[PDB]
């Protein structure tokens, strides 16, 4: 991000944590109370459900 | 062209972000959607551009 005029030069990590978290923290869902993700499968207009 | 830019930096929709939004702190109580500029709406707040 920068280059001291000291010397000492300046990374990304010194001024923010780098992770892999998520797009969106809105939605979370427990299954009997832990942890899960899911599908919402919807089903295609005219389409056989079985 | 200074008429052009001073317009379109001077009316614009800007998004802000939202208060107490997720991820949270692990004792967040409020959450609040922030609103910031937004569109001129007559002709005194166009002939107030600066």
């Amino acid at each position: 991000l920068k280059v001291n005029q000291d010397g000492s030069r300046v990374l990304l990590r010194d001024v923010a944590k780098i992770e892999l978290g998520g797009e969106n923290y809105d939605i979370i869902a427990e299954f009997n109370g832990q942890p899960a993700s899911g599908l919402g499968i919807k089903l295609a207009t005219g389409a056989n459900a079985l | 062209v200074d008429v052009i830019t001073a317009i379109k930096a001077q009316n614009a929709q800007v998004a802000a972000g939202q208060l107490g939004g997720t991820p949270p702190v692990k004792g967040q109580q409020l959450n609040a959607s922030i609103i910031a500029q937004t569109r001129l709406t007559s002709t005194e707040e166009f002939g107030k551009i600066l």
